[PDB]
DNA sequence: AGGCCGCTGCTGCTCAAGAGGGGTTCGCGGGACGGCATCGGCCAATTGGCCCGGTGTGTCGCACGATCTGG
DNA sequence: CCAGATCGTGCGACACACCGGGCCAATTGGCCGATGCCGTCCCGCGAACCCCTCTACCGTGTTGAGCAGCAGCGGCCT
């Protein structure tokens, strides 16, 4: 039989090389874990990360992140209460229910 | 994809092999071609970066490979060579 | 009648079904932009021709002439 | 005996030996400068590509052998 893992290879070595210039951004966690990153000076540093030690988010040393909302927390049961029914009815059947327990 | 021993020594002898086939030619003949195609670094550079070691202007680059290619593909020293490819 | 000391049996582990709505990918084209690649000239530059002008030194083509071996 | 091969010697030719002159042929090879087609990229739209959401007659159950530990029980002991 012939099998192959997708995985590629070339024929080349370390020795007699030179290493691009690379720059150390340092990142920070909220419980204090700290850690450098090396990138490519051709390059742009994005403002958010996970940790390398608690698998946090975490942002750069200068905070400069401000917060965009999501719109995806919508789905509750009081939403689609609200939906599917009128405030009316909730008022008759709240008062309903509590005459009969007070009863 | 598993080395085979046999095709990695063969590799190493044709990297071998070919640096001594420049070495019979010129000093500036032998490092614009090597600039070019990065044999020495892997980074292969522009013509204004050739040029600007030795000095001559970018046709001059463009010429002395020229010249080059046509003699390692002459009936005189490819036979060296023939048979890694 | 509970605690406890043994027996004895039992078990277990191991070796040989649609429909709608929406953001994203990519895939074709589609052309615009910038760039490097290809073709008449062109003259006065190193090597190498291609010789004049002298002899000499030394090979070769042949004349006079002596010695020697064979005929 | 003596005459040509071999060699001595001589005269000439002479193929260059020199080391120096004085111009030239061929043959350039660069890209000079001018002209032209292809690679890259930036949209432009559209086909598909993947994800999420909702539908209300109703309907209510998947072998042998060897060795060791634990549970039940007979029977003292208090």
């Amino acid at each position: 039989l012939r099998g192959t893992r997708l995985v590629v290879t070339s024929y080349e070595t370390d020795r007699g090389i030179d290493l691009a210039p690379r720059q150390a951004v340092e990142y920070a966690c909220e419980k204090g874990h700290r850690f450098e990153m090396p990138f490519s000076v051709e390059a742009e540093i994005p403002p958010e990360w996970e940790c390398k030690v608690c698998g946090i988010q975490a942002l750069l040393v200068d905070g400069d992140g401000p917060e965009e909302k999501k719109g995806k927390p919508a789905r509750t049961h009081w939403d689609m209460l609200m939906e599917r029914r009128t405030r009316e009815e909730l008022e008759e059947v709240l008062a309903e229910r509590l005459a009969v327990l007070r009863s | 994809e598993a080395v085979v021993p046999a095709d990695a020594v063969s590799f190493t002898l044709l990297q071998e092999q070919l640096h001594s086939v420049l070495d019979t030619l010129s000093e500036r003949e032998a490092g614009v071609v090597s600039m070019r195609f990065g044999l020495t670094d892997g980074q292969p550079k522009t013509l204004d970066e050739i040029g600007k070691v030795y000095g001559v202007t970018r046709e001059r680059i463009r010429q002395i490979e020229s010249k080059t290619m046509s003699k390692l593909r002459h009936p005189s020293r490819s036979q060296v060579l023939r048979d890694y490819l």
